[PDB]
């Protein structure tokens, strides 16, 4: 992974989450489960529904013949003819072969970023409230249920709420 | 030399009549003369398939 977050520091995919592309796996004594973040999924969607348009639409054609007839006293013009059209196939086998090349690669580091994001943008709300313990995993020092939980999906955690929360238990667990 | 048992040749030839014009043909002798003729309009484009694809 370009941004190391796809098989990088999130060693694996979830199965359990098939509503989205990215997510969340949740834990509490509310119980556990998986959820997808409806933001981010849905900006991805559009971008690569937006690639896959540019690619097609872009390609505008008219109505043509490529058939054309030649006697045996019109090599030259025939092997012309030829010419032409074996310049195209090279010239288009080329171009598609490595626009779908770049444009895969491209489209895999698009995912990797994503999920970089929305990593980061956990990272940002939680701050010192939350231990990272990699695999992209979050340990509250405080309680959260389920209103906290998707408050989090939501956008809006409220750092100052259990900031004194938090402290008084982040100075005990270590010692 | 024979070709489908024939030792003459045939020439055929073809032009096209615009509205308001005339065509004229003279001869003494050699000539086939037309019976039927086809009034049409080219589609510009379109070419031509060889295939033994039914339609
Ligand atoms: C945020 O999530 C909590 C969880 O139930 C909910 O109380 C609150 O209404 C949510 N805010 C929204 C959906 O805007």
């Amino acid at each position: 992974g370009l941004f190391g977050a796809i098989a990088g520091f999130i060693e694996g995919g979830w199965t359990g989450m098939v509503d989205g592309w990215y997510g969340y796996h949740h834990q509490n004594e509310q119980g556990s489960g998986y959820a997808a973040d409806l933001k981010s999924t849905q900006n991805a969607i559009d971008g690569i529904t937006n690639k896959v348009n540019s690619v097609i639409e872009k390609m505008n054609t008219q109505f043509t013949a490529v058939g054309k007839e030649f006697n045996h006293l019109e090599k030259r013009i025939e092997n012309l003819n030829k010419k032409v059209d074996d310049g195209f196939l090279d010239i288009w086998t080329y171009n598609a072969e490595l626009l779908v090349l770049l444009e895969n690669e491209r489209t895999l580091d698009y995912h990797d970023s994503n999920v970089k994001n929305l990593y980061e943008k956990v990272r940002s709300q939680l701050k010192n409230n939350a231990k990272e313990i990699g695999n992209g995993c979050f340990e509250f020092y405080h309680k959260c249920d389920n209103t906290c939980m998707e408050s989090v999906k939501n956008g809006t955690y409220d750092y100052p709420k259990y900031s004194e929360e938090a402290k008084l238990n982040r100075e005990e667990i270590d010692s | 030399p024979k070709v489908r048992d024939q030792e003459g040749r045939m020439n055929y030839y073809w032009t096209l009549v615009e509205p308001g014009d005339k065509i004229t043909f003279e001869a003494t002798g050699n000539l086939v003369v037309p019976r039927y003729a086809f009034a049409m309009e080219r589609n510009a484009g379109s070419g031509i398939i060889i295939s033994d694809t039914p339609v």
